[PDB]
Formats: structure tokens, sequence, C-alpha cells
RNA sequence: AAAAUGACA
RNA sequence: AGGACCGAACCGACUAAUGUUGAAAAAUUAGCGGAUGACUUGUGGCUGGGGGUGAAAGGCCAAUCAAACCGGGAGAUAGCU
RNA sequence: GCUCGCCGGAAGACCAAGGGUUCCUGUCCAACGUUAAUCGGGGCAGGGUGAGUCGACCCCUAAGGCGAGGCCGAAAGGCGUAGUCGAUGGGAAACAGGUUAAUAUUCCUGUACUUGGUGUUACUGCGAAGGGGGGACGGAGAAGGCUAUGUUGGCCGGGCGACGGUUGUCCCGGUUUAAGCGUGUAGGCUGGUUUUCCAGGCAAAUCCGGAAAAUCAAGGCUGAGGCGUGAUGACGAGGCACUACGGUGCUGAAGCAACAAAUGCCCUGCUUCCAGGAAAAGCCUCUAAGCAUCAGGUAACAUCAAAUCGUACCCCAAACCGACACAGGUGGUCAGGUAGAGAAUACCAAGGCGCUUGAGAGAACUCGGGUGAAGGAACUAGGCAAAAUGGUGCCGUAACUUCGGGAGAAGGCACGCUGAUAUGUAGGUGAGGUCCCUCGCGGAUGGAGCUGAAAUCAGUCGAAGAUACCAGCUGGCUGCAACUGUUUAUUAAAAACACAGCACUGUGCAAACACGAAAGUGGACGUAUACGGUGUGACGCCUGCCCGGUGCCGGGAGGUUAAU
RNA sequence: AAUUCCUUGUCGGGUAAGUUCCGACCUGCACGAAUGGCGUAAUGAUGGCCAGGCUGUCUCCACCCGAGACUCAGUGAAAU
RNA sequence: GGGAGGGCGCUUACCACUUUGUGAUUCAUGACUGGGGUGAAGUCGUAACAAGGUAACCGUAGGGGAACCUGCGGUUGGAU
RNA sequence: CGCGGGGUUGAGCAGCCUGGUAGCUCGUCGGGCUCAUAACCCGAAGAUCGUCGGUCAAAUCCGGCCCCCGCAACCA
């Protein structure tokens, strides 16, 4: 539910919190946690390569199972949990043989539900089975690119993928971005649509509400000096220039894609 | 006013120490200049 | 197809 | 509950005075702003000069910065004193 | 030696960093000391640091550095795997007193504890690079039980007042004792036991994980403090004598209760919140290869070992960073009395200092302060600076508004001392008694003593009762910026930058983009509700017309056109 | 008007007297819609004006207490 | 000798005049401005009354020098 | 008080672009439809090019003059 905080302070006026009571409020499953170290945008050479990154809150990476490679072996959803590394809540999954993992949460999953993967699994939200067995005209998520790679398409919060047509050994998808792809018909695709859909309906409210997330302030190029940014200069807010990224490339219109190797898998460019 | 020298032995030997000079090609030439000049104490290492 | 207006007694 | 209120530690530097061969190569005195946060601080690491870093002033990079310090080209050049 | 004055959340006491003889005696005043100097952190000579338990060393890792092979690069070299280094983090053990001119948790006395080897026995399946458990982790808030610690009473020792009183509700001092070992309380967490089976813990597993059945309502873990014991010991005021007159040797009484009470302990706990809060070893357990005599493991007993390095001294400063014996800077730990909400402020104790030139005079003028007749901003760029308000309880409080604010709006009333209510109340605390009892560090009942606000009435003194230090000036109209924040270390703190919000555009994952001759890495162990660039800057009502020019996107006919 | 040269535009409020300030007129040299327009309670060591209290800021200075300034003894610089 | 009691004086309680600080309401007045009414042969148009020459009208929204025009739904109080 | 652009029948706008050549829309007038005015239709007139001066010839080429519209007067 989206709840608006009362204006008891100038800086809590415009705060809308998406709060989900069902999220488990204990501690994460210990054996699935690893160390996660920040970078602040610095790489091997120690220089920043992506700007406005740093600070925040210490986090721990949770081992989310993206491949979902367990044929047969039904499982139960023990609890829902809040994962700081993503935008979609995770779910603790316990199999019949006693193994526990983490999975992403489709929108129609509660605690106590039962799921199972494999080429013979039922058609219910949460199951994983190859898009060859998945019926056409369906809405799926956690899609793969190559058989057994692990899954990349439609993983964020509230998103899904439509299956439009099945031509021979290839399946055509409409992505959440409006573009149409062809992927090999042997990719697994967890069935459903990712949960936590109210993730739009939130306003951080203040500057600190973003500063404690690993987002440093950005400074517009019209304020910079001519030697720092191409826009620069000006005695009193002059522009006179075509908008450009700090490195001189044109922004605000210029297409900048070049693969020439996967263009054979594109049906219709996003529009 | 907090001056520009806040001494610290550990940071001095880790940076201007002898074994700091030896680990790099440029540092190894630094010593060979000091030896050729005829210096009493070569690097810093007290 | 276009085609407006006319003091008061 | 609060980038909530008054206010010492702590952090800062708005006004006046003294000081300007000072006690001090930017401080003292009386007032002043923040004080559970985008806070402050100890230790140890990383980024190196047309490069770094910058809540962006051409600021800061060892009292030095519209391109550091040291050595070398080098007894550069100087229709100028 | 006697007075006076100052700090007393320090100008006191102890450390890490840093410094390196500055520490203690004797000896000297040429030079250093902003003066003289018998003095010194000065010259010269001698002395001084004692560790199984405190640290370093050592075992284990973070950020990160190095990196056999390796990948890449004109040469140098760059990145990186197995590994190996790196604390600012994790891993065994000592306390009280005495003593030196100088060291002491290190020497002496008294009482302890920890980890290894070996040996004697009594039991025994032991066994790792692997499986598991634990180490192992956030911010806020709220009480509850205690301790340090302090006040009062009792007890003991001493005293009867330089000037009116002072044999008593009178005055002064003391009333201290550890680690360890037993006990397990206030509390806090969890149901335990056994039996059969299993696609998971890369192999195995009696261990974790899972699936069933019975059984009992109990068990276990954690835990401040208290009480025994250490301790018929030490400590102890003060008396006795030597006094080299610095101190030394001898003896030694009381050594108990109440109340108040932390920011420290239970608390790594409990409740709650979103921004979801290190790793590895030590330690417990399971097995594989392997050994089944052995070897190895468990417990008791006796002995041996615990090596090497630091240990003086200053540590908010005259010993460190500032060229100086510099009005500056420097992280951590301890926290007494009265008044106080307080670590502010005022006066003090323990303790430490009077800041390394003085003595005179009492002109101008400058610096820092006190009071001022009448007028009260008339000065001035401008109320700059001074002046002024300043506390707790209660009454009362507008326009506007995003309904939170505005607001401590404004403007007012009471405030000391004594007595009565009440020979100190409400409340907190709680001893003997008394009963029950799962009999203990119990449960009810029980009100002695202790402590103790607030209020009303009456009286009383001053010019004045928040009397001192400490401690809001207040309203009206208006531009800019929504707000808290950041900025030109050293003339600019703002209307500038940032911000939550909005829009355009790029980006299908070997993503766009960036660092890099390349390998590679950040983006991200992320996947269009995500990520990058650009412009605007909360919220309300809005965002009109122009594609001629300059870019950008799409087009594929026609023309012009490079290497070959 | 942070924008308006002529300009102290003109009218009104406030003052004995108002180049500043508040309200209005439109004759916009040379405002104007995300190099955003017009509003906006709260906020501000921000800019402008007004009032109450208060006062040596002032008419106009007077006195007093301290450190200097002056004399004696010691040491003893600097710019030029 | 005086005592009880009373008066004067002082003192407290109640309260009139008066002085403050904030509001509420009512009456006049105010640069400039919104709509309304009346007035003479003014200017621009012709919306409505007939099928008023695009049937009229109601609600709502946008646009325009003005009557008005257009979109969406609704009524007949519309001619043929 | 420097540099530009300009003065054309009643109004607005060309023709000055390398010297003979004056046009477009509106407006004025005379008739026509109409009960009548607008509207519409048919016909007409109207400038010698701001002025004063300098080749076969001048709206044009040149100078002064009159007026208008502009820009620029800055560094201290
Ligand atoms: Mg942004
Ligand atoms: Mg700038
Ligand atoms: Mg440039
Ligand atoms: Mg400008
Ligand atoms: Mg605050
Ligand atoms: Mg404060
Ligand atoms: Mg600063
Ligand atoms: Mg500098
Ligand atoms: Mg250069
Ligand atoms: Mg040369
Ligand atoms: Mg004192
Ligand atoms: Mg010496
Ligand atoms: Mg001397
Ligand atoms: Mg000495
Ligand atoms: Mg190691
Ligand atoms: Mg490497
Ligand atoms: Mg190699
Ligand atoms: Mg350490
Ligand atoms: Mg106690
Ligand atoms: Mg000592
Ligand atoms: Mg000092
Ligand atoms: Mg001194
Ligand atoms: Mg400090
Ligand atoms: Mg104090
Ligand atoms: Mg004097
Ligand atoms: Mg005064
Ligand atoms: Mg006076
Ligand atoms: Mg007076
Ligand atoms: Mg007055
Ligand atoms: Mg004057
Ligand atoms: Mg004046
Ligand atoms: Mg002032
Ligand atoms: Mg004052
Ligand atoms: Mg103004
Ligand atoms: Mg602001
Ligand atoms: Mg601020
Ligand atoms: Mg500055
Ligand atoms: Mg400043
Ligand atoms: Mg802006
Ligand atoms: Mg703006
Ligand atoms: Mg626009
Ligand atoms: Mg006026
Ligand atoms: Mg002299
Ligand atoms: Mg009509
Ligand atoms: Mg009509």
């Amino acid at each position: 539910a989206v709840v608006k905080c009362k204006p008891t302070s100038p800086g809590r006026r415009h705060v809308v919190k998406v709060v989900n009571p069902e999220l488990h409020k204990g501690k994460p499953f210990a054996p699935l946690l690893e160390k996660n170290s920040k970078s602040g945008g610095r790489n091997n050479n120690g220089r920043i390569t992506t700007r406005h990154i740093g600070g925040g809150h210490k986090q721990a990476y949770r081992i989310v199972d993206f491949k979902r490679n367990k044929d047969g072996i039904p499982a139960v959803v023990e609890r829902l949990e809040y994962d700081p590394n993503r935008s979609a809540n995770i779910a603790l999954v316990l199999y019949k043989d006693g193994e526990r993992r983490y999975i992403l949460a489709p929108k129609g999953l509660k605690a106590g539900d039962q799921i199972q993967s494999g080429v013979d699994a039922a058609i219910k939200p949460g199951n994983t089975l190859p898009m060859r067995n998945i019926p056409v005209g369906s809405t799926v998520h956690n899609v793969e690119m190559k058989p057994g790679k692990g899954g990349q398409l439609a993983r964020s919060a509230g998103t899904y993928v439509q299956i439009v047509a099945r031509d021979g050994a290839y399946v055509t998808l409409r992505l959440r971005s409006g573009e149409m792809r062809k992927v090999e018909a042997d990719c697994r695709a967890t069935l459903g649509e990712v949960g936590n859909a109210e993730h739009m309906l939130r306003v951080l409210g203040k500057a600190g509400a973003a500063r404690w997330r690993g987002v440093r302030p950005t400074v517009r190029g019209t304020a910079m000096n001519p030697v720092d940014h191409p826009h620069g200069g000006g005695e009193g807010r002059n522009f006179g220039k075509h908008p450009v990224t700090p490195w001189g490339v044109q922004t605000k219109g210029k297409k900048t894609r070049s693969n020439k190797r996967t263009d054979k898998f594109i049906v219709r460019r996003r529009s | 006013m907090k001056r520009t020298f806040q001494p610290s032995v550990l940071k001095r030997n880790r940076s201007h120490g002898f074994r700091a000079r030896m680990a790099t090609k440029n540092g190894r030439q630094v010593l060979a200049r000091r030896r050729a000049k005829g210096r009493a104490r070569l690097t810093v290492s007290k």
C-alpha cells in the first residue's frame, strides 16, 4: 500500500512510502549471504568511470537462483523477503529434498504456495518450463537468452514479456520496452509477472532520501566552466550550443547503437 | 592551524622506505643516484 | 453557390 | 517519528574591535549558524599533471595552481632596460 | 615556613601517535633562558627501564598491495589465477598490599589462573585440504534490576575554645579490603526425549536439512548484582623513640545500617523502523582416503617450558606539528561537594599553578571596562556598536495556511523567609513480626526508620525576593530562493551550487557510456518500474504560434563523387 | 520591475519635509511561458522600508577603575 | 488605682473614575478598478423571431473584437 | 553633429541596380443593377518623382539644402 506521510516537517511533506506488511521482518537466510563491497564508480585504474555513485548503506548480496534448474522436485514458498540489491522482493523456496534457495516474486505469490519446474510442470504463475512448451500468447518473465545461461529479460519490478509468435526453432517476444526480439525456443522462462508493482508510486521526499542510496549529486553542465564541460562559460546563463555529453558526443536525439552481430535477432526496433 | 606535516612512522617507511625504492625500476635508479653522489644515509630508513 | 442593413412620429 | 525545536561537547566562520616589522605567514575578544544527520572524527588504503578531484568557486592537489615540485634540453630566446 | 590569588569536564590524573635521555643525583654558570641567577628541559660525570598473565611478536582475515604459471603490450611494462602480505577488526591466562632518589599488574609477601610437551594410570575407534554449527555484526526508543559513587545516622579516637556563648539535637578525623573459587537470583531466549525413512549439504556421514510416529509438560542455554570464602591476614587514625633532624623503626581502637544514585553493567537483551545493517581463524561436531598391534583421542596424576623485542620520561604541551621556552593544532580514558534539568555557569575538595623583566609616577593619546543631569536615532550609507529583553507555573493569543503551522505570537499575573494545615503531607523506600511454602538469593501480610515534592492560609524584612554568574528584543509591509544543506583553506556565504519533482533522448545485455595502444575493469554480480546524458528546480493554475536558418531522425528514386 | 534610458514618469498612503518603500496607471527604449510564466504558508548569520521598547550613536561630552604611553636599573631589534 | 465598651488613626476585602495590549462588529472616506442602469438619427457587425437562411435551447469545455463558434451528451418548447 | 536607410498621382508599395521605358492594391468620379444604401458590374480622371544646383539626354549619375527613420559616442 502507498501511504502518504503527514507534513509534520518541511522535508516530510512529499513522502509517499510503499509499505508491504507481508515482507518477513526477521533476518535473511544465513547460508545464502555473501560479502558485497562498494566501488564508488572506480575500476582497476582507480579512476571514476560512472559518475554520481558512492556512499549509501552497507548491503549483503543474496544468492538469487536465476537458472531454476530443478526438474521435478516440487517446492513450497516459505516466506517473502526484502532484497536491497533489486527492485523486486524475493521469496525463500524450500524443496522436498530439503534444499533452500531464493527466487524472484511474481505478483500472485503468497506464503505457502507450491511451485515446480521442468518440461512437465503445470501452467501456473511461478513455474519454469521452456518457451517451447509454454503456450503462445502468454505473459512470462525471467526470460533467458541462451539455453541454460540463467535469465536476463524481464527481471525488474512489475515487468513482463509477451510471447507473440513461435516460428520453428525461434520464438518472438515483445519486451517491456516495446521492441520485438527473437530468442531461441529452448530458453526457460519463469511463468507469471514480477511483483511489487507499486514501485513507481513512491517519492523519496528529500535529498537525504536519495543520498542514502548511493547517489551523489549531479551538477548541470550549464553551471560548469568552459574547460570542465562543453556547455560551460556564459556571463549570466548563456547557452548558444547544441546539447552535448561532457565528452563532446551529441545527446538529445543521436542514435548510438552498433552491434551488427545481433541485428539478425531484431524484428522491430523500439519506438 | 593544522600544519602540513603530521608525522607517522608507518606511512613514512611504506612510501619513502628502502624496500619501497627497490620494488620499482624507477626507485632502483633513485638509489643508484644517491650511491653515486656519495650520500651518508641513502633513503629515510632510520 | 452568394444573399447584409432601414432613426423616431 | 522528525535531513523537527531550545542548547554545552563537537563542527563551522555572519558582524564589530584589536592586531597589520602581530602572540599568530588569517589569530584573539564579545556576540553568531548546525548540533540523530546530506553529521563529525581516529587508523590504513586508491586516483598523478593537460592528469586527478570537484553539492561547480577555475576551487583543491604539502604556506605555491587558467596546468605542481625536482633534474635535464639550457649559457633557450629577448629588435627590450 | 606562614599568608594572599588562580584552574578545578582542568591550567587535575592516565594512554595511543609522536619525540629520543629531556627521567634521578652530584657538580659548573663561559654560551642557551628576551633581565640577575646559587636555578633549568643548559655544560660535565655517574645512576636508572626487571613481565608465562600488560603490549608488540604469533594464528586469521577487510579495503588494498605483490603476484609462479598466464593473457596482453615497440623495450621498459599493464592486468590477473593458485598463493601470499596487510589492523584501524577476531583469537589463553593476575589481583590486593609493601618498597627505590629514579622502575614496577614486571621485585617481595599472600592468594590465583591459562595454554603446550613428556611420564603414570583408567577408558577409547581415531582420522582433513572436505560437510555442518558458531564466531557474526544496523538506526532509534522505552522502562526494570543493580553497581561505582555520595549524603545522613551509629561506632571509635581526639576536643571544651585567643572575644559574648559552647558537657551538648556541640566540633574534627576514621569507619578500607582485590583477583580468584562456591552459590546461582532479578531477568532473557527457546519444548524436550526417543524411533523409522529420504531425490539436498560437489564423495561419504551417526552431523545439519527434510518427511512421519509416540511420549511428557517439562528441559536446556544465557545472566548483571547479592551472599560465603580469600581475610583469626593486610590496611587503619593516633600514640612511643631515634631524628643523620630528610625521614626512619615499634604499636595500633571502630571497621556497621539507611537513603539517593548514573551517560557504566544485565543489554550482542526487549519493542519498533527502513535506508535491510564485514570476512576468515580460534572453538564444537560429522565422516573420506588411512590405521585397527599400533597410532591417535577422553579424564585424573606428577614434572618441564612459556623464548625474543617495549617498559625511564613529556603526551591538549617549554619534551609532538608550527624556524622560538610561540595567546594556534592534536585522537582516547576517570568524573567528588553546594545551588542547578545539565558535562552551562558560580564558589570549592584531591591535585596543580601565580604564566622568566622589575621598581616608581598617576599628563596628553590609544586599548579593555563602570556610572551619567534633560532630550531619545536628532549621528549615520545603514540603529554599525552599545543599550535592552532573558527563568518555571498559569491565564491569553490575530491575519494568513499545504491544517502540521503561524506561536515562546503579542500582552499579563505569582515567586524570598517563618508558622499551621502535616510536632515534615502526597508519594518512593521498606526492618523486625505473622502465615504459607515447589524450602530458597521464596511468596503474601506487615508499617519501625529513612527520604520527600507540590499547594492553601497567616505573618514577616527590604527600594528591589527568576535578587549574583547563566539567561528570547517584539510587531507591520515587501524582492529573491520552496525548505535542512554546499561553496571561493587566506578580502565574495549569497539571489550562486545541490536537492526531492518534471520532461526529452540514448540504451535488448558481450547494453549505451567511461578508464585503457591491448588484455581487462567500472556500469552490475544490475536487465526498460533498470542505467547513462541533457535542461528545469517543492506545491497550485498553466506552458500559446513558427520547421524559413543551425542541428537531429527517417527516405531511397535522380544527380555529383574516393581508393581499386 | 534584480529588467524602465528620458525618470525623482503621474496619482494615492506614510512624514512638518520621502530620488528610498508600499498600492495603482501602461507611455514594455529593451518582460513572457521548463536558457520556464504568475502565485505561494513555513524557512533565511539574505536585500529594502516602517513602528514600540531601549540607550553616550548624538546635542556635548564629564568623571572613575585597569594595561600601555612618561622616569629609574637589566637585556636590546627593524624598515630606510 | 482602674475595668468593660465606644471614637479617632492605621490596615486588609469589595468596587467607581482612569490607563494599557490585543481582537470582533458597525458607519463614513480612499488613488484605481469589475459588473449594472439610463440617455441623443454614434461605430462595428446581424446572433434570435419563418427551415431567420448552419433548427433553437440546457449542462459542460476550448477559442474569438461582440453578438457568438466548435466539440460531447440531452429536450421538442422544430419546418418540410 | 560621426555613420547608414529614405522623401514618387489621396494612402500603402515598386521603378533608382548601372541613363531613354512611371506601374500594383486600395481610394476619388460618371453610368449600371436595388424600394434605398452597402456589395457587385462597366467605364474614366489624377504624380513629372522633396528642393536648389552640376551630359544628346536625369525618378535614376553627383553635391548642397529640408524633413524623417536608424546605428554608434567606448578604455580609464
Ligand atoms: Mg536530475
Ligand atoms: Mg561559475
Ligand atoms: Mg571545450
Ligand atoms: Mg544575459
Ligand atoms: Mg535538528
Ligand atoms: Mg541548537
Ligand atoms: Mg568550510
Ligand atoms: Mg595550497
Ligand atoms: Mg602549459
Ligand atoms: Mg638548445
Ligand atoms: Mg576559583
Ligand atoms: Mg643531553
Ligand atoms: Mg642571562
Ligand atoms: Mg641537564
Ligand atoms: Mg596472515
Ligand atoms: Mg597483479
Ligand atoms: Mg610472470
Ligand atoms: Mg588491532
Ligand atoms: Mg552502594
Ligand atoms: Mg615515574
Ligand atoms: Mg603552546
Ligand atoms: Mg614563557
Ligand atoms: Mg579535540
Ligand atoms: Mg566551567
Ligand atoms: Mg590613567
Ligand atoms: Mg554603561
Ligand atoms: Mg544620559
Ligand atoms: Mg534620565
Ligand atoms: Mg523613549
Ligand atoms: Mg545628518
Ligand atoms: Mg537621519
Ligand atoms: Mg548589533
Ligand atoms: Mg550587552
Ligand atoms: Mg524592488
Ligand atoms: Mg535557500
Ligand atoms: Mg541553510
Ligand atoms: Mg573567503
Ligand atoms: Mg566570509
Ligand atoms: Mg535553475
Ligand atoms: Mg526559476
Ligand atoms: Mg514553449
Ligand atoms: Mg509620493
Ligand atoms: Mg631602559
Ligand atoms: Mg441571424
Ligand atoms: Mg441560425
